[PDB]
């Protein structure tokens, strides 16, 4: 089994393998470092990847980007509409107040979740993996926006499990480039010496994230960690195509708002434009049809699009001044600030970055591949075949969580258990006296902390099987709380004491009740994967039967006319151009849409005399070779 | 301080360096992993790389590429002077060298060819400065086969201009070998024959090597290949199916074919990762909706001869080594044409089986094998 790092950016995602002595970036079926992270639906197929980008333009009503964002998405959350303003399919509201995407598939309407969304692209991925390496892969680390929520990480590492994986953790994203960066670089502070102060900054589609790291050799520890969710790429993109939306109604007099198609053609459009300027200080912008018959052509300044971007960018040092303050420190102490994410290629920004820093910008890392690199790397950490040299890290842990229990005869019944601005993973030991079975959980200490509309209760726990020893007053329960490695809310053991001597007496069973998924309804949802898998799958088959017959064909044909044309007789030859002839044209008919069975039968009729000829030929090409040695 | 591999290309160029064991192919600053040859000129700046090539359609008397054909060569050079029947820039003559003449800063100023290249140069130099964090100072370039030693020393002044220590000049073919660890199996004698198709250029190189020590057997250049062929095909293809269907002729519509084609280009891409590729085009000519679709091998059949003749070069390299194709030990593809199933069927079909190296993007491989070299160069 070979550790499997996943980048999945609202773009694109990245993929990454632990294997020989390092870590490598696996490559998918068109050759792509990166894979479109799109989920599309045809009446015969799911379009994933790659595929579903080339679809995308003329199935844009059934083609699902934008996946890591209507992760755990409330249907009527607040800011539900900043991220539906970016889909171009229909979404709609689950059983559980959730959000999925109604689409045309297989020539009915299907309404799949976020997580069963997130799954098939997680399984394509999967699959371009083990295509790859012709190993077996069974484990993920998935890199996630440190502002991914507690149920959002839960959301996704069900998503891989639904893919067949073992989601081993789920880990910040840029804390993977941060570790990344940590195993790569050869000359880190190493004893009593300073930590090395490293700021990274990724802007990528959607996202600007900001986290500040200490390093020492063999370590980092997170200092400070800011994001903006709503500052990306794509903010830019949708900028240009509303400026232009509105130059075209004067200049064409078209309205491209009430055309979806037309609107869309610009939008693609609008992000080559704004990847000139990043270059190039004037760029024309010139889209051909955009509706019929009608050609567009104007242009665009970089310090125009600076200007469309005004109100987003008012709001562009704030990740760097926040991450500051909560590491507690200035912008000074920063020794090197590391760029990466692909919208930090925008002049204006890394001017920004540069100028809140106070310093220049460090460009060491392969910005698209740092993040799924680190998490490849931690993904190794996780196989039980230990061969990584070790890394140790830390997480910041923003808010304060507490855990509750049913009082009984404790004079509290809460306590604050992991602090605001403290680490994880992390373990704390506590022992409660217990009168029989009880309930817990765990919640925010204080809900003004946290993003608005959070529920207050994170997970709740049923312990039972507490039995009272012959003094029936009190028993000792010694608990272990756990936040694990993806700084997710945990209990992961529970046992009464006092069996001259303390000892175990009673192993306590656990129920969780947490973010994710029943086993029942996991299983439910890796059921309709499985069918989905195998449906594509044999779609993707006889296309290649198919195409490997009406390529035979015209092999064959040629043969007969050159290499083989004395190795056959008149009888033979005709008959097989006969039969090849008349292949041909049944490509056209009934063989224009037939079964796997039919076009590997119909090549094997020809393929059964064509050979006849073949192996004729070969002989006197080894018989010519007798004669030369 | 580590040295760095650079493919000075005619019309991109790449730049990477050894680090940790593996050779890291070093994407600019825009985030490409090749970097055009192109230097443009202005009323105000010099504009080198991606900024050149963008805007190339808006000043072409005063936007610089293919310097590489100019390059070691004298300006009665007759294929100097074919070349410049196919350039918007003026080549002018100094002494029998020849200089690309250009607008700059409101001046007219003439170029060396070692001039343009070493500012392709330099900004790989910076690239590899950008990445590893420190000067860079050292470097392998790489040249085709062919190239004569004045060629060769033409190059090597355009990397002593840029600020580098030219390591070595090496071959071409000879990189993207080392790239594939073909110099690594001792004594005796083998025979590798790289074919090198993309970018409407086409060379192949058969080497012979030996205890690491490289001999170039034969080049063999079809020069012209890998474009708007292929393209016109499928456009002609297309034009007949509407024709066939709607009962009109769509031949002589200006705007409609370039629509067509757009679509025929992108449909042509699609084919060498899928089996089959859809054309959709809306109210394509008179209000009249195209969706088709075409297959893999369809698009084989239309451009049959056109892939066939790909085999010329390799049986001219062939006859000019003195070897039967049965001769050939080892199979080496770069350039981006080769990514084409086709392509690779062929020769291997032509070569009875053999494997091909083919893993390494066939674009970077000779970046990747200058880049060994260089780290071996400093070891
Ligand atoms: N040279 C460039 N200039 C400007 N923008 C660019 C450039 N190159 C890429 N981009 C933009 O960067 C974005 C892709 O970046 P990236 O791969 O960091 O995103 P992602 O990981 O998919 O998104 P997220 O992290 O938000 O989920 C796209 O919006 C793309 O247009
Ligand atoms: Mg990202």
């Amino acid at each position: 089994s070979t550790p499997f790092g996943l980048d999945l950016g609202n773009n694109n995602s990245v993929l990454a393998v632990a294997r020989n002595r390092g870590i490598d970036i696996v490559v998918n079926e068109v050759s792509n470092r990166s894979t479109p992270s799109v989920v599309g639906f045809g009446p015969k197929n799911r379009y994933l990847g790659e595929t579903g980008k080339n679809k995308q333009t003329s199935n844009i009503k059934n083609t699902v980007a934008n996946l890591k964002r209507i992760i755990g998405l409330d249907y009527h959350h607040p800011d539900f509409e900043q991220e539906s303003k970016h889909f171009t399919s229909k979404l709609v509201e689950l059983d559980d107040k959730k959000t999925g995407a109604e689409v045309r598939f297989a020539g009915e309407k299907h309404v799949f979740s976020a997580t069963q969304l997130a799954a098939m692209f997680i399984d394509k991925v999967k699959d371009t993996v083990k295509q790859d390496t012709k190993a077996n892969i069974t484990d993920v680390c998935i890199a996630v926006p440190p502002w991914y929520t507690e149920e959002q990480r839960y959301n996704i590492a069900d998503a891989a499990r639904i893919a067949g994986l073992n989601p081993v953790r789920i880990v910040n994203d840029v804390t993977a480039a941060g570790v990344s960066y940590g195993i790569f670089k050869t000359d880190l502070p190493e004893g009593e010496e300073k930590p090395r102060i490293v700021a990274f900054v990724d802007i990528g589609h959607s996202s600007y994230t900001c986290s500040i790291m200490a390093f020492k050799k063999g370590q980092l520890k997170v200092l400070g960690t800011a994001c903006d969710k709503h500052f990306g790429g794509r903010d830019f993109d949708l900028a240009i195509t509303e400026h232009f939306a509105d130059e075209f109604k004067t200049k064409y007099k078209i309205d491209i708002r009430e055309n979806p198609k037309a609107y869309n053609r610009i939008l693609t459009a609008a992000e080559k434009l704004k990847k000139v300027l990043s270059a190039n200080t004037n760029a024309p912008f010139s889209v051909e049809s955009v509706m019929n018959d009608v050609d567009v052509s104007s242009q665009l300044s970089r310090e125009e699009l600076e200007e469309l971007v005004k109100p987003l960018l008012e709001r562009v040092t704030e990740p760097v001044t926040k991450a500051l303050a909560q590491a507690k420190l200035s912008a000074e102490e920063v020794d090197f600030v590391e760029i990466i994410g692909g919208t930090t290629r925008i002049p204006t920004l890394k001017q920004s970055i540069s100028e809140a820093f106070g310093k220049p910008l460090s460009t060491t890392l392969n910005q698209d591949e740092a993040i799924a690199k680190g998490a490849a790397f931690i993904c190794a950490i996780h196989s039980p075949t230990l061969r990584v040299r070790p890394f140790k890290f830390e997480d910041i842990h923003p808010y304060s969580v507490s855990y509750s229990w049913d009082k009984q005869v404790e004079d509290e019944d809460h306590m604050e258990v992991f602090p605001a601005g403290s680490s994880f993973p992390s373990t704390k030991l506590i022992t409660l006296n217990r009168t029989g079975d009880f309930s817990m959980a765990a919640s925010y200490t204080d809900i003004t902390q946290l993003p608005p509309n959070t529920p207050e209760q994170i997970a709740n726990w049923e312990i039972t099987g507490v039995q009272l020893p012959e003094g029936q007053d009190s028993v000792p329960v010694k608990l272990k709380l756990r936040c694990d490695p993806s700084g997710l809310h945990t209990i992961e053991e529970a046992y009464t004491i006092e069996d001259t001597k303390t000892v175990k007496k009673d192993d306590l069973t656990i129920v969780a009740h947490t973010f994710g998924l029943d086993a029942k309804k996991l299983n439910e949802l890796i059921e309709k994967e499985n069918e989905m898998l195998a449906q594509d799958k044999l779609v993707a088959e006889t296309e290649d039967r198919k195409n490997t017959l009406e390529e035979y064909i015209y092999t064959l044909r040629g043969k007969l006319e050159e290499e083989y044309a004395p190795f056959a007789s008149d009888a033979e030859k005709t008959k097989l151009q006969g039969m090849l002839n008349k292949a041909e044209e049944w490509l056209y008919d009934e063989g224009f849409d037939s079964i796997k069975a039919k076009y590997i039968a119909k090549y094997e009729e020809l393929a059964s005399l064509g050979n006849i000829i073949r192996g004729r030929y070969l002989a006197k090409e080894e018989e010519k070779k007798q004669a030369i040695r | 301080a580590a040295a760095i591999g650079i493919d000075l290309g005619t019309t991109y160029s790449c730049v990477g360096v050894f680090q940790h064991g593996k050779v890291e192919i070093i994407a600019n600053d825009q985030g490409n992993r090749t970097t055009p040859s192109y230097v443009a000129f202005t009323d105000t700046e010099r504009l080198i790389g991606d900024a050149a090539k963008n805007q190339v359609a808006l000043n072409p008397q005063n936007t610089v590429f293919d310097a590489k054909r100019l390059i070691g060569r004298k300006f009665g050079d007759p294929v100097v002077q074919s070349d410049m029947k196919h350039w918007p820039f003026q080549v002018i003559n100094d002494g029998d060298k020849p200089k690309v003449q250009v607008s700059y800063k409101g001046e007219t100023k003439a170029f060396y060819p070692e001039e343009i290249s070493s500012m392709v140069l330099t900004k790989m130099k910076e690239i590899a400065e950008a990445y590893l964090g420190y000067p860079v100072t050292n470097a392998v370039i790489t040249v085709p086969a062919y190239f004569n030693d004045s060629q060769r020393q033409a190059t090597k002044d355009a990397g002593v201009i840029a600020g580098l220590n030219v390591l070595r000049i090496i071959n071409e073919p000879t990189a993207a070998a080392i790239a594939y660890g073909l110099d690594r199996t001792g004594k005796g004698e083998r025979n590798v024959l790289i074919f090198d198709l993309g970018g409407g250029t086409f060379d192949v190189s058969i080497l012979t090597i030996d205890d690491g020590i490289f001999e170039v057997k034969a080049t063999a250049g079809d020069t012209h290949l890998g474009g708007e062929d292929f393209d016109n095909r499928l456009v002609n293809h297309f034009v007949e199916e509407f024709k066939r269907k709607h009962k009109k002729d769509i031949s002589q519509n200006k705007r409609a074919v370039r629509r067509l084609r757009t679509a025929c280009e992108r449909a042509k891409r699609t084919l060498s990762s899928s089996t089959q590729a859809s054309l959709e085009i809306d109210s394509l000519f008179e209000g009249i909706d195209f969706y088709t679709s075409i297959t893999r091998a369809r698009f084989e059949e239309l451009c049959s001869d056109l892939f066939r003749s790909t085999l010329e070069p390799v049986e001219k390299a062939l006859r000019d080594a003195k070897l039967d194709k049965a001769q050939i030990h080892d199979l080496v593809l770069v350039g981006g044409s080769t990514r084409i199933p086709k392509v690779q069927k062929l020769l291997q079909d032509f070569f009875n089986g053999r494997d091909l190296n083919k893993s390494i993007n066939p674009d970077e491989a000779v970046a990747y094998g200058a880049a060994v070299q260089a780290a071996i160069l400093m070891g």
